[PDB]
């Protein structure tokens, strides 16, 4: 068993372009809840995705161009710091962003009739 | 099929069959191309009444595997996966072609 | 059970040998695939007359592509996008805006005919019949790009085949 | 109801047609755009307005299970009529 | 520029360029290549055509879905000239054949053809012409080609201004006549040279050199009016370059000097085929006339482009002249040639 | 007695008897040198001297292979010649020894 | 931590492997243009064998280099098997794509790009 | 190569026409089906099995829905069970029709192979009848079936099937006793049970070795184990033994056929869950819950609870198996296809030693290689 | 009857959660960890380097004759340590029983090669090589199996682009087919389906 | 139509020698029946 006092680095193994090891940076993130949509299912795991690049106009039938490779490619961790890790040994540039969760709050029904306060409602 | 009687004494002496049994060309035996509207049953689950669907919900009856030894965590027999499987009979229609 | 396909011998009387030498040194079995050839020779052939005879079809079958329209001439597509969002292949394109008046109606429907497998699932989806796949598959084309059906094709499609698309889908309906 | 720009070249319905500078008006050059003549908005527009005695009415597109999935349109509102929205078809409530 | 001109993507196949070109000539040497490069960049490339549509078809695979657009041309039909330079910023005029037939001569081809396409392209508003003329083009040259090819010249540069008229030396490569044509005379014995090659200085230039800078007139801002001389490094001796060439094809080189009067009479002899001649009387000229040097007039190195030796691109043409004992003989196993600079 | 045992490859023997004595005897003395309180020598010596038992008391042939219920008697004979080859790789291997290592944190973890 | 090698245990058997596969390589060039029937040089396909194997110079893990070998190993062995044609061999030499520019003004007229 | 199938590198080293080592170069086929199973939804992953064994087209259909079914914990009508039973059977003859006359046309026999591919050709308007596609029909679905049959489908299931034994009988009159095809194909390609085995081979190859396994008997799956029929055996080992066996079992599935025909039941053709199977149009266009199930349904499909499993079938070509990966989504994070053919081809070497290159011709035809689901 | 719902077998359950106590008991130097899914199948999760010892045992054992393997895959879950989990399935004849060995490798660690125990592992073992990059030690002939040749880069991997990063196309100029770098005239469209309402709470995970 | 003739030799067409603008003397293609008769030609329905 030997030792090795080295970072992991498998960018010369992985098989991908110079450009798109060095020229890359992925965002490291929770996805923000849909606004749309009430729950919180889709805000449990990290998600690493790559920087936009450009999509142009096909001349014919206009559809919709790329020559980006890690367009749609998205990564799904457990945890910050194994995205971090990951990221790290394959090499690319990243940014983390911290998660946010909600701040718990306190709620009372009784608040809606108060005697004195500005909280009791005009309408149910 | 539309043949002469001495073509067909040629073909089945030839072949060994009688072929008129058994024709590979579809003469008017086959079911008609217009066929009368059908009217498909619905189901088990078509009640109107008795009929919640957490008492008949398959994907949620499903669990996670259970671990029968984990490491992190009297002579008793031998066992093996399952019993022997028995050995096979001899076809009773036709033992040997 | 279980069957043996070869586990027979040969029985080794003097008739039975002298009948195995016979068909050695005169060639029997042989004759005898000469005989069924022969046979098959004054058969008659299963050949369909093409162009002229055509071969046998059913309502449910996946053709060339169509958009329909209700009987008063109005698209029944609604730009839900269920078989765009259901398509394998991605073969389909949907850009939709408000209708100068006010209806739910594409601006754009495109169908790549060569990157469709033709697995009847965009018809399955949709909720108002409006693609189908219609009858036709003698549709075959010079150039890649003719392919490439947009939704002015895939209307004069529709236009030009739904009296046949239309008895079909009535054969089939209540299969559905 | 087809409609001509001034390049000559047929407007369909979405409102599609290539600017007079647009080079991509070469690949019609020996040959043709395909337009659909029928318009569905000028065919529905062609179509008249059903007026039934009741305040909420019910369209299916016509042939059942063969049409759109059946809604409920309101005929409350007297200053428009209740359009089905599957099938762009009219409703209304008699006046007068 | 218009909105559906600006160039998107990274210069591939489904790109967009914003080239626009009607490409005359298009079904040949020179027109492959050029026609290969531009649809290698992502360009409209439009292909008139005069011959059957089936011998169209390799440059069928040369563009993406619709960048390719073949349509029908005669040359004398300045209405189907219009048609196919319409929609087009860029025109590109290869047309030329080097024997006459009984329609078009060398008035025609050379003149008439390139004349009508520049006045079409100017009032069409076509924004570019490349204009492809021959190195040797003189007024008092031996040879009616060459006579045409000044005369040509003179009359586009009057129709259309601002043109850029390129004037190759001798384009070498695997469709090309040069190469084919020396390593051709094995068949007929020995090699016939005038003077025995002695009195002929060439300097061939490499046919993708020739495309690329094609491509790069169109691309400089700064070549719009201009005339370009585009020839090879190293000038040649006709015997050391016939020689050479045998040498690669590995053929036994047997060379005689034969008279510019017989050798004239041969190339009448061979020009009454009705199909394609093997030789002619102005192809002999053209063969003997020494490459004129005209060091005024920029070039491939002006337009970004390092000229190919011959010493490295000729085992692509003459490999397929070598027999089976010496097809796998490896480039680097022959001298290069004599050069005379 | 019989012709063939039915598989191609698989050749009929003679003496099924002795042989699946001999193996299981060969057996027997390999587990010896596997430790006593190894889970892995409890079971296979326990499996072998009752198929070991049932060799000693059938002399018939067709019997014994409804007894054993392990196929025909060549298979018998060709399954005890690898439980001996196993018992011999594991007297090399040694796995009755405690875990080698307990693996990362998360490792078995689905879905993940 | 202890990690299992694949081979080589430390950095000077790594580069003594590396030194073989490229001894491999380098007889092995004359043979490929010869068998390929390739236009290049001899010389040309030595300066290629030394390019490829001059872009890995900054590994410091001997078991990325033992890796690489092995796949260099298993590209040879495409090679001398002629199991390659002379697509993929000239594919290791991009002599289609137009040349990428470099320099921040050019990239900035082209596109987008970084 | 007339011989290759189309799409595979046969790499072989001869000494002068004897065989001295077989290297096949397979992935000229290879797509990247996983990835793009990956990609795609349940209900968009089926064309993809439909594609794999392009012979065995309902059969595959028929492997993955039961994986997915069992990844679900759902449970397909017994008319679906039957009908997925008819329709393998009806697959089996087809495969075994393609299978057995390919083989004998690289031997050198060509009127068999016409006569059975009319019979083909009827069975494929059999598949366009209940799909509306030929081949590739997407009709066996995780659930049951896509639709029901119609009104006089199991009519003319029951005339092909009358009328099938005989054109059986008529390729065998060709090639059985034949001297030439005996030569051809005794003791070539002899494999032993335990090789057989060790190399991972699976279904006519273990049965003609010799080895008495059939997972339609052993471990069965939809209604097999209500139906009758033979498994056929083979001695030596050999093609000729192999093509014995696929004769034998083109007969035991017309009796599987004759049975599923009798005794066809009544009932729906998928499980009466919406949250799983669409509702019906009908149903959908008057119904809101209906209608939302649909929507749900055909955009984001349902989901699987997370789990691994490996199911595998009796395919008419051998074991076929799918390992499938869900992760509670609505898309599988891994399915790995087990195809017969990948063992087979890869013992295709060891068998070819000591022969010829008509012998592994031979060789190649009685494997049945199939480069579709060899390369996925 | 809840004609909807998979019946359950829960004496195969059983018999299958003995045997894998069996094995566990019989090798503790390797099995980490056993488990029998609701759907009757037996998982068993040893040590990477108790590969040829479990797998030997499995085969020729007399209690254990998975004389079969019916399958050798891997899969690839970027968010672990060791990314790369090698999946063996094996089948008994004997007892018409199937079972699944796996076990766990990063990049730059090898995996014995079981080909001296099933002779499918050799090309079982070079499609999982070719697909992921695992790199198996003792094998006769490792290579690739499935991909073009001199294709860079493993693409089974998750971390690898669908479309990967070349296209081929015939080129004129150079009388050859050529590789350049993938350029889409329509991209793939990616869409996200994930309903953000939780579908199964059994599988719900605490949220530490 | 001949019902006496085998499935798929029961129905066939005579195709016009002239259609829309085309010469269909020789060049007759499977396109040129209307859809009605398409369906009549190709046995989705039995009913003319
Ligand atoms: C030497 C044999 C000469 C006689 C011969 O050819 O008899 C064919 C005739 C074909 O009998 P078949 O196969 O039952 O007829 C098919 C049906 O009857 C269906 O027949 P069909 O109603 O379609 O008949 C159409 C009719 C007209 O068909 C044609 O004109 C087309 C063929 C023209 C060939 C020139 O065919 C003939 O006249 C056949 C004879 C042509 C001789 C030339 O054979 C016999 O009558 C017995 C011959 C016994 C030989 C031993
Ligand atoms: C004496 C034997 C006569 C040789 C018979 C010729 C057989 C065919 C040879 C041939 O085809 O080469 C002609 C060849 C080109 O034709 P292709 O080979 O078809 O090239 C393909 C074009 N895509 O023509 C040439 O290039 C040679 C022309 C140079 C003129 C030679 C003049 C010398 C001959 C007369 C010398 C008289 C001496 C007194
Ligand atoms: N090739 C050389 O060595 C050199 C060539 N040049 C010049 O470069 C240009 C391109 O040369 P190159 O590619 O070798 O020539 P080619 O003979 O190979 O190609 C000529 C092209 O022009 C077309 N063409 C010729 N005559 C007519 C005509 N009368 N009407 C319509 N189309 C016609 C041909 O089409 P089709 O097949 O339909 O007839 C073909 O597409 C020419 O102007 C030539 O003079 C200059 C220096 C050296
Ligand atoms: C595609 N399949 C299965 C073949 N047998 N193909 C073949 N060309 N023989
Ligand atoms: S038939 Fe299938 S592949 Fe074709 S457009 Fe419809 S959904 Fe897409
Ligand atoms: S499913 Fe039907 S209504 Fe919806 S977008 Fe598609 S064609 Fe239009
Ligand atoms: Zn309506």
């Amino acid at each position: 068993l030997i030792a090795v006092d080295e970072k992991l680095d498998i960018t010369t193994l992985t098989g991908v372009p110079e450009e798109h090891i060095k020229t890359r940076k992925v965002r490291i993130f929770v996805p923000a809840r849909n606004n749309m949509q009430s729950g919180v299912n889709n805000t449990k795991k990290w998600k690493m995705e790559f920087d936009t690049r450009e999509r142009w106009e096909n001349p014919l039938m206009g559809w919709s161009s790329t020559a980006d490779p890690l367009s749609n490619l998205v990564l799904t961790f457990s945890t910050k710091e194994d995205a971090v890790a990951f990221a790290e040994k394959n090499g690319w540039s990243f940014d983390v962003e911290e998660r946010k969760v909600p701040k718990p709050k306190s709620k009372s029904y009784g608040a809606n009739f108060s005697w004195n306060k500005r909280t009791r409602v005009s309408t149910k | 099929a539309s043949a002469t009687r001495v073509i067909q004494l040629l073909r089945n002496w030839a072949s060994g069959r009688d072929l008129q049994a058994k024709l590979q060309l579809r003469y008017q035996e086959i079911s008609k191309r217009t066929q009368p509207p059908p009217k498909l049953p619905v189901g088990p689950s078509h009640k109107l009444s008795n009929n919640y669907y957490c008492t008949r919900d398959g994907r949620r009856e499903a669990m996670p595997p259970s671990i029968v030894m984990s490491s992190q965590k009297t002579e008793k027999k031998a066992v093996t996966p399952a019993p022997p499987i028995k050995r096979w009979e001899l076809s009773k229609d036709q033992p040997y072609l | 059970t279980y069957k043996f396909v070869n586990m027979r011998e040969p029985s080794m009387d003097m008739k039975s040998v002298t009948d195995r030498a016979a068909q050695t040194l005169l060639w029997t079995e042989l004759v005898r695939g000469l005989g069924m050839t022969l046979s098959y020779l004054f058969r008659e052939p299963a050949t369909i007359n093409y162009p002229f005879e055509k071969g046998p079809l059913s309502p449910r079958f996946r053709g060339e592509h169509a958009l329909r329209r209700y009987p008063s001439g109005e698209e029944r597509c609604i730009a839900c996008k269920l078989c765009e969002a259901v398509c394998p292949a991605q073969a389909i394109t949907i850009e939709a805006e408000p209708r100068a008046d006010g209806s739910r109606r594409t601006t754009r429907y495109d169908i790549d005919m060569t990157k469709c497998i033709y697995c009847g699932f965009c018809q399955e989806a949709c909720p108002v019949d409006a693609i189908v796949e219609g009858p036709n598959f003698e549709f075959s084309t010079e150039t890649h790009e003719e392919l490439l059906y947009n939704k002015e094709k895939l209307l004069n499609n529709g236009d030009k085949w739904e009296a046949e698309i239309a008895a079909n889908i009535q054969a089939d309906y209540l299969y559905r | 109801g087809v409609r001509t720009s001034p390049t000559g070249e047929k407007v369909t319905h979405t409102g599609q047609a290539y600017d007079d500078g647009d080079y991509r008006r070469v690949r019609f050059s020996d040959r043709q755009k395909e337009v659909n003549e029928n318009f569905a908005i000028d065919l529905i527009a062609e179509q008249p307005v059903s007026e039934v005695g009741s305040r909420v009415i019910s369209c299916d597109g016509g042939g059942g299970a063969l049409g759109h999935p059946r809604v409920y349109i309101n005929l409350d509102k007297e200053t428009k009529t209740g359009t089905c929205g599957y099938c762009g078809l009219q409703f209304r409530q008699p006046h007068h | 520029l218009h909105h559906a001109l600006i160039p998107h993507g990274k210069g591939g196949r489904s790109s967009v360029s914003g080239i626009v070109a009607t490409v005359f000539g298009a079904t040949g040497f020179l027109g492959r290549y050029v026609v290969n490069h531009l649809g290698r960049m992502g360009s409209q490339v439009i292909v008139p055509y005069r011959c059957e549509p089936y011998d169209t078809m390799h440059l069928r695979p040369m563009g993406d879905l619709g960048q390719i657009i073949f349509m029908e041309w005669n040359g004398k039909d300045k209405d189907s000239i219009r048609k196919v330079v319409e929609h087009s910023n860029v025109v590109i005029n290869l047309v030329g054949r080097e024997w006459e037939t009984k329609n078009f001569d060398f008035e025609d081809v050379f003149v008439k053809i390139p004349h009508a396409i520049a006045q079409v392209s100017k009032e069409a508003g076509v924004e570019k012409l490349i204009h492809i003329s021959h190195l040797n083009a003189d007024i008092k040259s031996p040879s009616r080609y060459l006579r045409s090819k000044a005369v040509g010249e003179k009359e586009v540069r009057a129709a259309f201004p601002e043109a850029t008229i390129i004037k190759p030396s001798d384009i070498f490569g695997r469709e090309d006549r040069f190469l084919n044509y020396f390593a051709s005379m094995r068949w007929f014995g020995g090699v016939p040279l005038i003077s025995l090659g002695k009195e002929t200085v060439k300097q061939p230039v490499y046919i993708v050199d020739v495309s690329k800078g094609i491509i790069n007139a169109i691309k400089d801002p700064d070549a719009k009016g201009k005339t370009f001389a585009f020839v090879g490094p190293n000038r040649y001796l006709l015997f050391d370059l016939v020689q050479y060439i045998f040498a690669v094809a590995y053929r036994p080189f047997l060379p005689y000097p034969l008279p510019h009067f017989a050798y004239r009479w041969v190339g009448r002899l061979f020009e009454v085929s009705p199909f394609e001649p093997w030789t002619t009387r102005d192809k002999v000229e053209r063969v003997h006339m020494s490459d004129m040097t005209l060091p005024h007039l920029p070039g491939l190195e002006d337009l970004g482009i390092q000229a190919t030796p011959l010493e490295l691109k000729a085992i692509e043409v003459l490999r397929r002249h070598r027999t089976y004992r010496w097809l796998t003989s490896e480039m680097e196993d022959v001298k290069p040639a004599k050069t005379v600079n | 007695l019989k012709k063939t045992t039915g598989l191609v490859g698989l050749a009929v023997c003679e003496t099924p008897h002795e042989r699946l004595k001999i193996l299981y005897t060969k057996i027997l003395d390999v587990l010896g040198q596997i430790p006593k309180n190894a889970a892995y020598r409890k079971y296979t010596e326990q499996i072998t001297n009752e198929k070991l038992g049932m060799v000693k008391a059938e002399p018939d042939v067709k019997k014994l292979e409804e007894q054993l219920q392990g196929g025909q008697i060549e298979e018998v004979i060709l399954q005890a010649e690898n439980e001996l080859s196993l018992a011999r790789k594991m007297l090399r291997w040694k796995p009755w020894e405690p875990l080698v290592e307990e693996p990362p944190a998360n490792q078995w973890k689905w879905p993940i | 931590t202890s990690v299992k090698p694949i081979f080589s245990r430390d950095m000077n058997e790594a580069k003594r492997r590396v030194r073989e596969l490229y001894r491999a390589w380098y007889r092995e060039v004359p043979n490929t243009v010869h068998l390929f029937q390739l236009d290049i040089s001899v010389k040309q396909g030595r300066d290629k064998v030394r390019e490829m194997f001059m872009k890995n110079a900054h590994v410091t893990d001997p078991r990325v280099v033992d890796l690489l070998v092995i796949k260099g190993k298993m590209e040879l062995e495409e090679t001398i098997n002629v199991w390659k044609q002379r697509t993929h061999i000239m594919r290791f030499f991009h002599e289609t794509e137009a040349p990428r520019p470099t320099d921040f003004l050019s990239k900035f007229y082209v596109g987008h790009d970084p | 190569h007339p011989a290759a199938h189309g799409v595979l590198r046969l790499v072989m080293e001869l000494s002068g026409e004897m065989v001295r080592k077989c290297d096949p170069h397979i992935g000229l086929l290879h797509r990247g089906t996983e990835k793009l199973i990956e990609y795609k939804t349940y209900l968009q992953a089926l064309p993809y099995f439909d594609r794999l064994d392009y012979v065995s087209m309902m059969c595959n259909e028929q492997a993955y829905s039961l994986a997915v079914e069992k990844l679900l914990n759902i449970q397909p009508p017994p008319r679906a069970q039957w009908i997925r039973v008819l329709f393998g059977e009806i697959t089996r003859l087809l495969n075994h029709i393609m299978a057995v006359t390919t083989h004998a046309l690289d031997i050198g026999a060509m009127t068999p192979f016409f006569w059975m591919f009319e019979e083909r050709e009827k069975m494929f308007e059999f598949y366009e009848r209940v799909s509306g596609a030929r081949m590739h029909a997407a009709y066996i679905r995780p659930g049951g079936v896509h639709q029901d049959l119609p009104l006089g489908l199991l009519d003319d299931i029951y005339e092909f099937s009358k009328n099938f034994s005989f054109r059986i009988d008529e390729l065998e009159e060709m090639l059985t006793n034949n001297r030439i095809w005996r030569n051809r194909t005794v003791d070539i390609g002899v494999v032993t049970a335990e090789d057989a085995l060790n190399y991972g081979f699976s279904g006519v190859m273990l049965r003609g070795s010799g080895i008495q396994w059939d997972l339609r008997k052993t471990q069965p799956y939809d209604v097999y184990d209500q139906v009758e029929f033979d498994v056929p055996i083979g001695s030596r080992g050999d093609c000729y033994d192999r093509y014995l066996c696929r004769v034998e079992e083109m007969r035991q599935s017309l009796r599987i056929i004759s049975q599923c025909l009798n005794k066809m039941p009544p009932g729906e053709i998928k499980v009466d869950d919406a949250k799983v199977s669409p509702p019906k149009r009908a149903e959908m266009k008057t119904s809101m819950e209906s209608l939302i199930h649909h929507f749900k349904l055909y955009t984001e499909g349902y989901q699987v609870p997370p789990g691994a499993t490996y199911t595998a079938i009796e395919a008419p070509k051998g074991e076929f198996g799918v390992y499938l990966v869900s992760d509670g989504s609505s898309r599988p994070y891994r399915c790995k296809i087990k195809a017969p053919g990948f063992a087979h081809l890869a013992g295709l070497d060891k068998m070819s030693k000591g022969h010829m290159l008509a012998d592994v011709v031979a060789i190649i035809g009685t494997q049945d290689i199939v480069f579709g689901e060899v390369d996925r | 009857t809840r004609p909807t719902i998979r019946p359950r077998n829960d004496v195969v359950h059983k018999q299958l959660s003995a045997f894998g106590q069996y094995v566990a008991e019989i090798l503790p130097k390797y099995v980490q960890q056993v488990q029998v899914s609701c759907f009757n199948e037996l998982e068993i999760f040893i040590h990477p380097d108790g590969v040829i010892p479990v797998l030997t045992f499995l085969r020729d054992h007399t209690n254990a004759q998975f004389k079969s393997l019916a399958d050798l895959t891997a899969v690839d879950v970027p968010t672990r340590q060791n990314r790369f989990e090698i999946v063996y399935n094996l089948l008994s004849l004997r007892f018409n029983s199937r079972i699944r060995v796996k076990t766990y490798t990063d990049e730059l660690t090898p995996i014995e090669s079981s080909v001296t125990v099933y002779k499918a592992a050799n090309w079982y073992e070079r499609e999982i090589w070719d697909m992921f990059g695992v790199f198996f030690a003792n094998h006769p002939d490792l290579r690739r199996i499935l991909t073009d040749y001199g294709f860079e880069g493993h693409p089974f991997r998750k971390d690898f682009p669908l479309s990967g990063y070349v296209e081929l196309r015939y080129d004129d100029e150079v009388k050859r087919v050529v590789a350049e770098p993938v350029e889409l005239a329509q991209e793939f469209r990616k869409f996200d389906l994930n309903s953000p309402w939780e579908a199964f709470p059994a599988y719900r995970q605490p949220p530490e | 139509e001949d019902n006496k003739q085998f499935f798929g030799r029961h129905r066939w067409v005579i195709y016009t020698t002239e259609m829309n603008g085309r010469d269909t003397f020789w060049d007759v293609d499977g396109s040129m029946v209307p859809p009605e008769w398409h369906r009549w030609l190709h046995c989705m329905t039995d009913d003319p």
